[PDB]
Order: C-alpha cells, then structure tokens, then sequence
C-alpha cells in the first residue's frame, strides 16, 4: 500500500539492493528478486534490534488484505490463520471478525472511515 | 436636514456631524466585510454519514456516486449495518486508490470513502492542492492499525511492551516526518 | 512581541500628497499677479 | 492512588478515563482504547479591545491633526485671494467638499479660484481612499493577538515569574515532564507550583492566579467549549488513548477488549459522544 | 596545464585572425592580462575533432602568472578533452575502476 | 497618461455635440470636476462617463488595499 | 538589487474593459442623435 | 470590498525553501532536480544516505 509499504526493483549495477532497505521474495522455480521499504517496514527493524529478531519477509498474492469467503480466508489473515507465517505487518486494521481468531498488538496508528470530494 | 444630508448659524454645524458620520460609517463598513471575505472557510456539500444523501439516496437528482473498493474491510462495516447504502454501491470504482482520484478529477464520480489514514495523506500530496476530506479531519469507526499474530502466542507480550515504549518517546515522531509529509498539507 | 498591526503615520506619504497641495497655492501666487496687469 | 487499590487487592476493574503507556503496561492487562485523545494548553482568553479604540487605529494622531489644522488654512487661503479679486462661508466651504456631501453655498468666482477649489477636491479623494484601505489591512494582518502558542521556545524556556505552569500530582503528565531530560527546565519550575485536583486548578485561570495549564485534551476540550470565556491554544503535542484495566491473569480481558471493538462498529461510542461531551457549546 | 571553461574564473574566447587575442583595458586603467590557450574541438557535441587555438583571461588565469613570477614556470595552457570535472566510475569487465 | 489623456478627449468631443447653451471653457471645468466630484444632448454621455469615474475609483481604493496587506 | 516591491500594478487590460465601456458611449449616442433627429424634427 | 479580496488572494509566487522542502523529497513531477554529471556534488548526493 504505496505510502506505508513500498516494493522496489534492485539496483542492476550494484547487484544488491541498495542499504536502508530490506530484500523481500515474492510467493508463487525463478521466484523474482525485488525489495522492498517504507513506513511499516522501519518499524519491524528497529522492532528487530529491541527485541532480537530475525526475518524474512514475502509478498502475499491470493487474496488482498483478507476476508471469509465460505468459510475459508484469504489473504495476510489467511497467511496466519493456518500456521504459514507468525507475523503480518504492514496496512493492516483492527476490527471485531479477525480479532476471534488472530491475536493483535495494540495499535500504533489511528485511522477510521473517511469521506473525501472535489474541492 | 437628513434629506438633505444623505449624499446631498448654529443651524447648519449639526447636519455637517451627521456628514461627517456618513465616511466614517461607510468606510468603516466596507472595510469590515473586506476582512469578512477574506476569511477562506467555504461550506462542502455534506456532513456525515447519518446525512440524508448519503442514507435515503433515492432524490430526485442522482444520489452522490459512491466508491469503496470493495472486498477489504470499510465494506464490512457498511454491509453489517446499512443495508441500503451498501445495495446502492454495487456501481463503483475497483482500481483502488488510482482509479478513483483520477475518476474524481474527471467528473466520474463525486464522493469516495476509503481507510481514513491514506486518503489524508493521498490528498496531501496532490498537484494544485485541488482535494479534500469533507469531515475537515473527522473520522468515523474509529480504530487503528496493528500486528497480526497468531492466537496465544508467546510473542505477543514482548513486541507488544516494545511497541509502547516507541510511541512513548517520540522515536515514533521521527518516522511520521519522513514518510507522511505533504506540501499541501499547511495551506 | 504580539504587536504586528502596523499601523502607518507616513508623514511623508502625507507630504506627497501635500506637494501637489500646497503648490496649489503655488499656482494661485503665479496667477495672483498674473490678474493685476490683467485687470489692468 | 488509584493504580494501587486494583494492584493491592481492593477492587477488579477500573473504569475511568486512565491513559496508556509503558509503565503501567509492566504491572496491569490494558484493553483495546476507547478514546484518543491528545495534550493541549489552557489560556485565559485575551479581550477584543473595543470600537472606540479601533475606530482611531491607523489615525496615528499625528497627521490626524496636521490635517485636521490644515483644512483651514485654505478657507482663509481663498477670501484673502477673493478679498483681492463671504470669508465666514467659505469657512462651511471646506468641511463640506472634504466630507464630500452637498452642504455648501455659492462657489468660488475667479478662474484663479476656481482652480484652487478644484485641487482641494482632489486632495480630499486620497485622504479618505488612503483611509478605507489602511483600516481594512488592519483588520486582516492584526488577526491573531493571542497568548503563547504551543510549546515551541515561548516564555515556557524561561521559568520567570510571570508565568506559571500547573499539572496534577501523581499523573502521567507529571511523570512525563520528568524523564525528559532535554526539558530538565520546564519540571524544576513545574514543581512548585503543582495543584491537587484537576477541577480546583481549573478555577485559578478563571482567577487571573495562574496563567497556563497542560493537562488532558478530551476533559479540557468540553471544559472550554462549555463552561465559556476560555480557550485552548493550539494543535496538541502529544498523542495517547483510554482504556480499561484489570489485573494480569483475568478472564475478561479477551471478551471485555471484544465489547470495546463491537461498539466502535454500531455507532454506540459515536453517540455517547453526541450525548454529553459535544452539543453544549457557548 | 589543464583547465575547464567555467564563466567568474577562465573564459575561452575565439582569436583573431592575427594570431593574437583583443586587448581591451579593465576599468581600473590597468592592463588586462590574457594568454594563448589551445584546446578541444571548437564543438564540443558532435564532431571528430578539431583542436584550434583560444584566448583566455580570468580569475585564475591572473594567479597562475603571480604563481609563476614567483617559481619561474614556462606554461602551455590547454582545455580539457571531455569537459567533465572528474570522477572514477566501475567501467566495463569491473576489473579496474579509473577516474574519468 | 492615458486617463489623463483619455479623459482630455471626452472633454472635447461633448461639447462639440453640445455645441451644436454651453460655455467652451466651461465645458472643461464640470468634467473634470465630474471625475473629481464636485461642481439628449448634454445627458447620454455625461450619464455613463459619470459612472465610469466610480468604476476605477474604486479599484484604486480596492488595489491599495492589496499592496497594504501582501508587503 | 533584490526589491519585489508591490504585488501588483493595475494592468492596461482591464482598464481598457473599463474603457470599451465609455468607448461604446463615444460611439452609440451620436448615430442615434443624427439619424433619428431626422425623424422627431420633421414629423 | 469583494474587488480588495480577490486582487490579495490572486498570490503569485512562493518559490522555495532550502534544500528540506516537501516539494525536494517526493519529486512527483513538479520541481524536477538537476545537477551537472560526474561532478563533485553528484556523488556528495550519493554517499548520504538520508
Ligand atoms: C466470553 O464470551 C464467550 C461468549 O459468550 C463465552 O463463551 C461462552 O462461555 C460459556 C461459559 O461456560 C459457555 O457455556 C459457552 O458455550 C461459551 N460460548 C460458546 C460460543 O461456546 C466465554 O466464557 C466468555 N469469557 C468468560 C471468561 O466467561
Ligand atoms: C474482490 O473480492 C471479490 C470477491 O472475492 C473478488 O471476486 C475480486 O476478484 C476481488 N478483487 C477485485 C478487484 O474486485
């Protein structure tokens, strides 16, 4: 989501991406090289070095952000509802469907409904 | 002596007073509405979403074209409640966020509801400064976003104790300056 | 420090005005003789 | 205080407008916030002076008399030009065509005199054209004319004596001030002059007794918007939320945290809003 | 000596037909000082090549004569070939990176 | 120059349609007082260039109002 | 020197939308004051 | 009064700032940067990495 989490193609010259951003495969054998960086992203790093992590990271497909559909999910839900990942970062919101069945941590960006027209 | 005062011994030395009061009350007036004018708050079409356009849509004129890029999660609080508002948005815009600023300078549609954290910021960043959010800031449903783990963790506790300890500080400050920062923003 | 207003006293600004002013009478002296050898 | 009689044993749940941040986080079970909110300053309004006043703003009162002196120079400038080819007329002559409106008499004669009437009209037209205009940019640019803004180097860098800043012992905003080194000067001030209780202190803006306030944005907002005469300066500073709590290892927590979200969703929290905290303005 | 066309400092300027370069005199009275220099194509862009003589004068220019007075130099003033001020680049077959 | 100068004609051209009463050096004096304030044939063009005085006239006023404000 | 003096100078354009109008007054009277004299004078 | 109102909002210019403004940082496609190549500055702006 272009302002929070953004995705690159690397540097041809240098070979690999450039410092200060973080190399992240994309699911699907020539799974394609691309990396990626924003506002989420900066915060599991520096999530990273209090806490001692290590990660890696990976582009879902099937599915946008994730919801029911006859009884199974899509999406970034869908990639921690069945055991496929421990995390998912990045626009995510909070409602009351997913909280049932996928933990949350508190929330560290307000937002709502909004309403937006010409001037 | 009015009559004759109105824009055309110790008789005359009044009327010339209320003369006098003429210039000074006019200029006066004029100036006072100058600054009035100069005020630029102008009203915007609607008010909220318990407002008639959007509840009842059925106007004479064309209800207020509605656009939610569907199957994310502001439908899911539409559907849940508002049954016909959600039936009567089944016309609406499906390239996201791009469809549907291009489709708003062009007259396609006239209103777009959308996550609240991306639209204020889009409309921050936008050549001529020629968008806004109609609840000048308000914002309804209010939640947040988050970190989705899995159910009874062991993970939880920590990254959640390290998360209030960023917004805590003010580190948190630093990142919303760098990534979230429009020209149009102070203006 | 809030005192921004600015209001103005251009005693010059006035003395501009004044200069097309006085030398009214400037062209009443030149035209106050100018009416005796005329008158005459 | 409060914190203490849930963590003590005395009672298991506490309801009120509590905020969120690390230190409580070590020792309570939070839930999901309820409200966000912010920190903002409380000011005694600043009073709009008067009409009276303003009406002589840009008469500087020193060309507000050369002029004033000068328009009869004029009078005794024509009949003393006439009397050589009545005089007390004149005299009507000039404050009428100054003030534009048609309270005069017989004209000048001489052509010379017709001339000098002709330039008194036009040094009339800029005089009130320069006035019209010097009124209404002051009524723009002298917008503002209020107290400190936000904390951004104003007389809060300097702890003098004509100023004073207030808070509530034993709060987060009292506990904020002091981790922060890099405003080491604002508590050491801060300290002396703490009140007890958030309403008794509220009551000493309103007694020209302290000048400035930082405490909540939710309980400070209404308390401005309703009470009257009492405004807030600025956008605010800092950025928090409510919230339930209860003690580690409760079972409420899951399902109470669910409740807070179910209500964010039926408009519930949106009306309480529209019952008593909005709808009582001044 | 190697230099590069830059306006406040050293200007390039065509000859006369006469071999030699206009003198005129600055404000001050005092004579300006200018030497011969050689240098790239005339047309930088498109072109193989045509190295012809200039005429140049500036800023420094003027302190590379005090400079020599002083070190007893003899100096042949040439622009540089590609206009460029310089850096070093990882050509092709990345072996040797140069200044170019 | 050019309302000094595009007045000065209005000046003329009214009182040669006048003129064929109205004093040719009288002429002159209401009309600029006209523009100054202060005092079929004579009325159809006195009529609008009256109201043309208090067109810019008024600007002026409104363009000083400008260059008070925006220095 | 650096001045930006004055955001403005009133443009010799809409003065002259200001002096089409007295121009059409210049410009109208007179044909209806010679034609239509030949009319009312006679009878 | 409404002539005064339009003649000050009809505001022309305000170019600038140094080089932290948000018209530098997202160069959609107002304000396009240029810098002469190879030259000392174009790799200053290489080695920070802010
Ligand atoms: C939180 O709410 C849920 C839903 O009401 C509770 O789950 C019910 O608990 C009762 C208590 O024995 C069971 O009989 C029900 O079967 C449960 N619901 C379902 C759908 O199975 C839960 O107990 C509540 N939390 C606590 C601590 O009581
Ligand atoms: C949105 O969700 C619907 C329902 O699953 C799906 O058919 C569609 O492909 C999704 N994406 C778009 C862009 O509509």
């Amino acid at each position: 989501e272009r302002p929070f989490v953004i995705v690159e193609s690397p540097d041809p010259g240098t070979g690999g991406c450039v410092p200060n951003t973080v190399p992240c495969r994309r699911q699907s054998a020539p799974y394609t090289k691309l990396c990626c960086k924003g506002f989420c992203i900066d915060i599991l790093k520096k999530l990273a070095r209090v806490v001692k992590f290590s990660y890696d990271l990976y582009l879902v497909t099937n599915g946008k952000h994730g919801k029911r559909v006859r009884g199974v999910w899509n999406g970034m839900i869908g990639e921690v509802y069945y055991k496929r990942a421990d995390m998912a970062i990045g626009s995510l919101t909070i409602n009351e469907e997913r909280s049932e069945i996928v933990d949350f941590s508190v929330p560290f960006v307000e937002t709502g409904i909004s309403v937006m027209v010409a001037r | 002596l009015w009559a004759l005062v109105f824009n055309n011994t110790t008789s005359k030395i009044m009327v010339l007073v209320w003369a006098f009061f003429a210039v000074i009350f006019l200029a006066s007036y004029t100036a006072n509405l100058a600054a009035f004018m100069i005020q630029e708050q102008y009203i915007d079409t609607v008010s909220g979403l318990s407002d008639k356009k959007f509840q009842r849509p059925q106007d004479q004129y064309p209800p207020f074209r509605f656009g939610t890029v569907p199957n994310g999660s502001t439908e899911r609080n539409i559907r849940s409640n508002y049954r016909d508002m959600h039936t009567h948005m089944v016309k609406f815009n499906q390239r996201s966020v791009e469809d549907a600023l291009t489709s708003l300078k062009m007259g396609k549609l006239d209103a777009f509801i959308y996550d609240a954290a991306v639209l204020n910021y889009m409309a921050g960043k936008d050549e001529g400064c020629k968008l806004v959010t109609i609840g000048s800031g308000k914002v309804f449903a209010t939640t947040g976003y988050g970190i989705a783990m899995q159910k009874d963790s062991h993970w939880k506790r920590a990254i959640d104790l390290a998360l209030l300890q960023f917004l805590g500080d003010g580190e948190t400050q630093k990142l919303e300056t760098v990534w979230l920062s429009g020209i149009c923003q102070n203006e | 420090k809030n005192e921004v207003m600015s209001s103005k006293l251009d005693i010059d600004n006035m003395a501009g005005v004044f200069y097309m002013l006085l030398v009214a009478m400037g062209l009443a002296l030149l035209v106050f003789a100018w009416e005796h050898l005329v008158y005459w | 205080g409060m914190m203490g009689e849930l963590l003590s044993g005395q009672a298991d749940m506490i309801v009120a407008p509590l905020t969120i941040n690390n230190e409580r986080a070590q020792y309570i079970e939070f839930s999901k916030p309820f409200k966000y909110q912010g920190l903002t300053i409380l000011v005694k309004k600043e009073i709009p002076r008067s009409t009276l006043d303003s009406f002589m703003q840009p008469f500087q009162s020193t060309l507000w008399l050369l002029v004033g002196l000068s328009v009869h120079v004029v009078a005794v400038m024509l009949y003393l030009l006439d009397r050589f080819s009545t005089l007390s007329s004149a005299m009507w002559f000039s404050w009428g065509v100054l003030l534009n409106s048609g309270i005069g008499e017989g004209a000048p004669r001489s052509f010379s005199a017709r001339i000098l009437g002709m330039v008194w009209a036009g040094f009339a037209m800029i005089i009130v054209a320069s006035y019209t205009a010097n009124l209404a940019a002051f009524l723009v640019l002298d917008r503002p004319e209020e107290r400190i803004t936000g904390i951004n180097d104003p007389r809060l860098r300097n702890p003098s004596d004509k100023f004073i800043y207030a808070t509530v012992k034993q709060s987060s905003v009292d506990i904020y001030f002091r981790r922060q080194v890099e405003l080491s000067t604002m508590y050491r001030h801060m300290e002396k002059h703490n009140y007890e209780s958030a309403a008794e202190a509220i009551q000493a803006v309103r007694d020209n007794k302290l000048h400035a306030f930082i405490w909540d944005s939710a309980v400070l907002e209404f308390e401005a918007s309703q009470k009257c005469d009492l405004v807030t300066t600025g956008e605010l500073f800092f950025r928090s939320g409510f919230g339930i709590g209860m003690r580690k290892d409760s079972p409420w927590k899951q399902n109470v945290s669910l409740s807070i979200l179910k209500s964010h969703e039926n408009g519930f929290m949106e009306d309480l809003d529209k019952t008593w905290v909005r709808y009582q303005e001044c | 000596i190697v230099t590069i066309h830059q306006e406040p400092f050293v200007y390039v300027k065509p000859t006369l037909s006469d071999g030699t370069c206009k003198e005129e005199f600055t404000v001050n009275g005092d004579p300006v000082k200018k030497v011969i220099c050689t240098g790239p194509n005339d047309t930088s862009p498109g072109s193989p090549r045509h190295t012809v003589p200039q005429c140049c004068y500036g800023f420094c220019i003027d302190l590379l004569i005090k400079l020599a007075r002083t070190m007893n130099f003899t100096y042949e003033v040439h622009l540089v070939a590609d206009g460029k001020f310089g850096t070093q680049e990882r050509v092709n077959n990345s072996n040797k990176k140069e200044w170019n | 120059v050019m309302m000094f100068v595009m007045c000065l004609t209005v000046v003329a051209i009214t009182v040669f349609m006048f003129e064929y009463a109205f004093t040719i050096g009288k002429s002159v004096w209401l009309l600029w007082a006209l523009v100054f304030n202060n005092s079929t044939t004579s009325k159809i063009m006195v009529l609008v260039w009256a109201f043309f005085a208090v067109i810019f006239l008024a600007s002026y006023t409104a363009n000083l109002a400008a260059f008070m404000i925006q220095e | 020197d650096s001045r930006s003096n004055a955001p403005a100078t009133l443009t010799f354009e809409n003065m002259a939308g200001v002096f089409m109008l007295v121009a059409g007054g210049i410009v109208a009277g007179i044909f209806l004051i010679f034609i239509e004299i030949a009319y009312k004078r006679h009878k």
